[PDB]
């Protein structure tokens, strides 16, 4: 029971294998069991502008009112000019990161404004904000996807680029708070057996799994690689779904259980 | 390979469990660490120790996620780094905050010879999911840092003499044989608890700069400042981290 | 009149008794008349985990439909170690403030996390929360009890512990915003005679003033003893309530007026 | 005893009438203590004066409570010492914030020889009841610290020589004697007012370190480098802490 | 088209031109249309205490019913303290600018104390605090007047008194958050030919222009003179109501769109 | 005339379009900054360049207005600073926020030889309305702080020789034609594009202190430390504030 798990905390180091096995048997309580969240793309939606955003915008008041979301932005093409630079001078991934963040803000800005009137706001501490999500007038929270990590980010095998960027913060959102889905906005369909920007005869995957994937070595850049191995481990968000954001209505379908796009699966 | 920010730093990480014993083992590592300020530029980071464990033990019965225990128990690191820095005020050393220490610490060390910070690194709500207890604690945290920084060095102050083959304090007691040396991939391969993290054994196969650690017993005074100048008073930690 | 006081306001000195007097006179207004202030014990009920924990909440989220609840924490255990490390080096009571405030801001924590689904934030500035205690929806706040004194806290007679911990926070927030209420959740069922954990013929007392404890000089530690002062002190409350938060529906049965556990009055 | 956190510090409590004053009293304040920088390591800490006596008067119309009352005075003493900072700035001063003073003082006055800051402590909401005045304030808040820090001393610089028998600018500045000496426990017994915080007689009772308090007259060019060398040039309080 | 502002961006410096007629093309998005700022005078009001204060805290209650306000503070009586005290040690502009900020959040926060049992929160940035604004049970925020520029106010052309003050404050605010009307609530009945404490013939002016205003030299001191430079050149709100507030139910009757006071336009 | 707060004080703005160059232009840049910090006292200020290029071009097909674009472009010179920072690290420089830059530079100047912040003021949301693009950029911030802390100068750092009768990257390169000397005043009444802030010719009509301005190229060692010894290497533009 508890008097085992307690006993164990108190005497053994926590990397001990007996401890580790005893936390996993604990209790597993969901913190915003019935919040979606989505990540609006930099990149691939948010630095499109006009075209891309507005349609979006009205999407997303419409789809308030049934559905309680939490939308983060991702960075874009400012945040590569800016790890162009820094990577140039040999700067660490951990500068790069905090970089990041700032044009992830800036992005959470400008769709916030554009919220404001609908009354939808911009927050820090998204899955804690708790007097948003429970009113009918609100029932979404705008948020800065980068993962808070700074100069303590973890560096990929080679190169000073963040390995954990804003597809991994939106993510790990979804897993702590215990949501019931994740949505990644995008501007491609889903996933194709190659680039759908470079290869001609690619062809459309609806459904797969993160080992899967692995197995077949897709050379898809849609989502950042270490989010698979996160999504490999998590215990609450099991799966994710890739959505086009430039097709109108396609949020809408997703969040009512449509199977647009690709869906990737834990196992 | 990315360039040391701060190439002439060292940074020590005292562990939560050195402080959880009070003054018997506090007063003598102040004096120690006092006389330690002419000579190096320290950043000093301090673990969790035993009231993480308390956290953990109620926020695990209350069901709570990883990432909800994570900023819990890097509480607890704080204030082990104020009691620190509250024991060193007089020779002109602070606490300081993760957000001065990632971006002012040049600053910092250029007022003075010393800053305490917390050794967690700030994972918080987006700490990784697998296990239940957070995996980037205190040593990791405190690695990432001194391997961002280009630092002259990383010790990590514990309340054992080094890596032993089995816990010297848990059942096996009997079978524990002391490492002098050791792999950060060795160690990986092992089962078996380790006096740190084992997140910390991942990020060294990743390091960019900082090519050994050093697990030196803070119970006995004179070990911290012996391996500061290089001298191999506990276990050795290569990280695989090839110099020229 | 108001012309008397703002003359003696401009020419005397503070600690002038004329302007003592005249300040006396001056209009009381409450700003959370409505609002009730709860004390949720630190290591008399979050330390004790989910058995103490998860009715409690239940509870909260059944009364905050008809009552606007302040709820403040206590510290406990952890505090109560970090005490004991700072007092054998000599540390002085504005060091131990600081490091009991952190225990306090952990429980809320983790309160507000159990209290997010039902729209219950965590906040800074409880009193001054009026959008959750406006809405029906949420009509409850979670604080730290702590005080914020910090290096700046009054030391006791002798020794380092802090004299105003998690007990007074809370009062002193009831008292200030002119609350209608200050509720203490402990793990006893109010005031005895003697320790009910050490003697085994100690009396239980439903209703005491402050003024008789002190007369008949109490050995319960069930409230901080400053605390007792400042209630003799207060313009606004002036009866507390300690209720065992053990006992199922306890908090709930005080909210609606029932004389359950001790009730310490000003007079 | 509790240990002494910077027992090489000198604090000084300007009061807010002495500001009111402004450049006929400040300037050659001002200049007083560019000459004592290289002489001592100074926490300068600023009282609020006439304009808490503003925001009381539409404050108490309003019926607002004391908590309320104690942190709109305590703005007051912060803005003082922002004045007073800007006008040392080029000597290498400036203003810190609450939580610096609380937490990094050492590292401040590592970097420079004096720091400015509000006197008013952070009671704030938290304030005690009774009075419709906020009883902890300016001079109240400069012990607090004094004591909590075991400062070397703590002088309190007014617009008069010190304390009298009753208030020499009021109706009974006829039976006005000057005391040269006193103890907390003497003035406290007393009624009428005095030039400091009554709460201040009540923290002198429990302290731990401070034995002394000077009250100077800071009009008069001199006394304050006098009090700080020791020299009795005003009243001196005495707190009831007895030395070795 | 967009085409070629992006361009033009890319290319040229922000100085350009070219580059400025071209950015001036670009869509108008208004953040809160629906939404009425409003200033309540420091010296003229607040400073009265609870002769002033209470009618108006009764009218802003009333009025949140059916209008969105963002009640803005003026400095007052303290600031022109400091300012003379700061001034006579020669302290630039840009010192005083921060000084006078203090004064503006203790009236925001004196006033957002008797607004807390109401609902309506103290906020910092009142234009992006959507959620108060989208409730019907709250509808208005508080805020202080005094603008953000600190050691960077721009100074005026002689003296140290920093000229952007809270009227230019809260204008700036409706002006950039494309509001739909902003009130000035002072203690004149609005602009008059002379000063109407000084001369005995000042005549009474109900609406008038900047342009005119300039023209006939007016010796009004009622409005900071740099904000109807602002309001030439502001692209939203394109008219103020200056009302006296010290006149029981003015204020209600200017949100109803009564012409009482002065209404001075840009044009 | 108000006094100097940091009459001891140099001020560079280093333009956000040399950093946009990368490590080409940014680590002679470095190199000479570091030789320049035993002999001034620095604020080195950045600028935003190319990346507020494009958050205004995505703000404005969004209809934002000029008070929404402010801040985002403010963010890019932060960024900018942070870079330029982190490669003076080593040397004790670190990147202040503007808080501390307004009310704690003294303090920051004794401990360290230079400090980087953003050039950007903070006017964000309360921009000036009338254009579309935010008036008051990283020139004109720059030149409000030295000004208001009567600093002994501001150079501006620029990717070009100083100011011409025309853009020398522009269409009419041909007709552009170098001005060694320059007043405010002359630049205010002319058409045509100019490397700094219109606004920047408004506040300089307005100075208190600051006499001249030059404009240097950042991307010729030596162009730096010669302006900062009073040598005309670029465009000198004279304020209109009159000397003794
Ligand atoms: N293989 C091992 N070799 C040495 N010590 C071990 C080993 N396995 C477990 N331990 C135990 O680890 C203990 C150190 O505890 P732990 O590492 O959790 O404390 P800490 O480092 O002070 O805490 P924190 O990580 O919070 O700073 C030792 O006292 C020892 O009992
Ligand atoms: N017994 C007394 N002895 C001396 N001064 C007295 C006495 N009683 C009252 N006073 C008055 O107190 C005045 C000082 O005012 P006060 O102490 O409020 O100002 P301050 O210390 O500058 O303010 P603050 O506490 O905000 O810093 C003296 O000028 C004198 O008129
Ligand atoms: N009259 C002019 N004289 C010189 N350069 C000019 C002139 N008009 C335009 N320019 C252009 O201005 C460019 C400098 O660009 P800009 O001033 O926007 O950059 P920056 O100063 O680095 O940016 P920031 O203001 O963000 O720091 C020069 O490269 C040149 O092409
Ligand atoms: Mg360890
Ligand atoms: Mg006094
Ligand atoms: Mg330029
Ligand atoms: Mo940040
Ligand atoms: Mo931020
Ligand atoms: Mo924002
Ligand atoms: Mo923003
Ligand atoms: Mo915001
Ligand atoms: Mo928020
Ligand atoms: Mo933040
Ligand atoms: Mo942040
Ligand atoms: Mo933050
Ligand atoms: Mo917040
Ligand atoms: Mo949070
Ligand atoms: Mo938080
Ligand atoms: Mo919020
Ligand atoms: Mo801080
Ligand atoms: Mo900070
Ligand atoms: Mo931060
Ligand atoms: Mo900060
Ligand atoms: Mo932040
Ligand atoms: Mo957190
Ligand atoms: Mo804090
Ligand atoms: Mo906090
Ligand atoms: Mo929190
Ligand atoms: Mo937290
Ligand atoms: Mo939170
Ligand atoms: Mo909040
Ligand atoms: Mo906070
Ligand atoms: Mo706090
Ligand atoms: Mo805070
Ligand atoms: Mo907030
Ligand atoms: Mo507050
Ligand atoms: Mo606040
Ligand atoms: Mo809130
Ligand atoms: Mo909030
Ligand atoms: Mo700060
Ligand atoms: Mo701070
Ligand atoms: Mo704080
Ligand atoms: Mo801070
Ligand atoms: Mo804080
Ligand atoms: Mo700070
Ligand atoms: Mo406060
Ligand atoms: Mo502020
Ligand atoms: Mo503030
Ligand atoms: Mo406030
Ligand atoms: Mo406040
Ligand atoms: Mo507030
Ligand atoms: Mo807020
Ligand atoms: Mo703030
Ligand atoms: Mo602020
Ligand atoms: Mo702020
Ligand atoms: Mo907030
Ligand atoms: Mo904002
Ligand atoms: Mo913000
Ligand atoms: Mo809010
Ligand atoms: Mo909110
Ligand atoms: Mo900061
Ligand atoms: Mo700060
Ligand atoms: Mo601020
Ligand atoms: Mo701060
Ligand atoms: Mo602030
Ligand atoms: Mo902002």
């Amino acid at each position: 029971s508890t008097a085992e798990l307690e006993e164990l905390l108190m005497q053994r180091s926590l990397t001990d294998p007996q401890l580790q096995a005893a936390a996993a048997a604990a209790a597993d309580f969901r913190i915003l069991p019935d919040a979606t969240v989505i990540k609006i793309g930099g990149q691939s939606v948010i630095d499109r502008g006009r075209a891309a955003v507005y349609p979006l915008v009205d999407e997303i008041v419409a789809a308030r009112k049934n559905h309680k979301l939490l939308i983060g932005t991702g960075a874009g093409t400012r945040a590569r000019h800016l790890y162009s630079i820094a990577a140039g001078l040999g700067l660490p991934a951990g500068v790069l990161a905090q970089l990041g963040s700032s044009v992830a803000d800036q992005n959470a800005a400008m769709l916030g404004q554009l919220l404001a009137k609908h009354g939808i706001p911009v927050v820090g501490g998204a899955g804690l904000s708790a007097v948003p999500l429970s009113l009918a007038e609100v029932n979404a929270v705008v948020f800065s996807g980068m993962p808070p990590y700074k100069l303590w980010m973890r560096p990929a095998a080679e190169g000073v680029i963040p390995p954990y960027r804003t597809d991994a913060g939106c993510f790990l959102l979804a897993e702590q708070f215990g949501c019931k889905q994740m949505i990644f906005v995008k501007d491609e369909d889903g996933l194709y057996t190659a680039n759908p920007k470079t290869s001609k005869d690619a062809t459309f995957i609806p459904r797969i799994s993160v080992d899967e994937m692995k197995a077949k070595g897709l050379h898809d850049s849609i989502l950042e690689f270490p989010v698979l191995d996160l999504l490999q481990s998590a215990q609450h968000v099991r799966e994710v779904q890739v959505v086009n954001g430039l097709v109108p209505g396609n949020l809408t379908r997703a969040l009512a259980g449509e199977h647009v796009g690709t869906i990737i699966t834990a196992s | 390979r990315p360039i040391r920010l701060l190439p002439w730093l060292q940074v020590v990480k005292i562990g939560g469990r050195v402080m959880d014993r009070g003054a018997d083992a506090i007063l003598p590592l102040v004096e120690e660490l006092r006389k330690l300020l002419p000579e190096h530029r320290l950043l000093i980071l301090t673990g969790a120790g035993v009231r993480a464990r308390h956290v953990f033990s109620v926020g695990l019965d209350l069901g709570l996620p990883v990432g909800s225990l994570a900023p819990l128990a890097a509480s607890e690191a704080g204030q082990n780094g104020h009691i620190l820095a509250a024991m060193l005020a007089s020779e002109g050393v602070s606490y300081v905050e993760h957000p001065t220490v990632a971006d002012q610490l040049a600053i910092h060390l250029s007022a003075t010879r010393a800053v305490v910070g917390s050794a967690f690194p700030p994972y918080h709500h987006h700490e990784f999911p697998g296990s239940r207890i957070p995996p980037h604690r205190a040593d990791t945290g405190a690695f990432l840092l001194a391997d961002a920084f280009g630092a002259a060095g990383l010790t990590i102050v514990e309340n054992v003499d080094g890596i032993y083959t089995a816990d010297p304090n848990g059942p096996d007691r009997g079978q524990a044989r002391f490492l002098p040396e050791t792999s950060a991939t060795d160690l990986a391969k092992s089962e078996g608890p380790l006096p740190v993290d084992r997140a910390l054994l991942d990020v060294m196969a990743t390091a960019r700069h900082i090519e050994r650690v050093q697990v030196v017993n803070g119970l006995v005074p004179g070990r911290l400042t012996a391996a500061l100048r290089g001298e191999h008073v506990g276990t050795l930690i290569r990280t695989g981290v090839r110099p020229a």
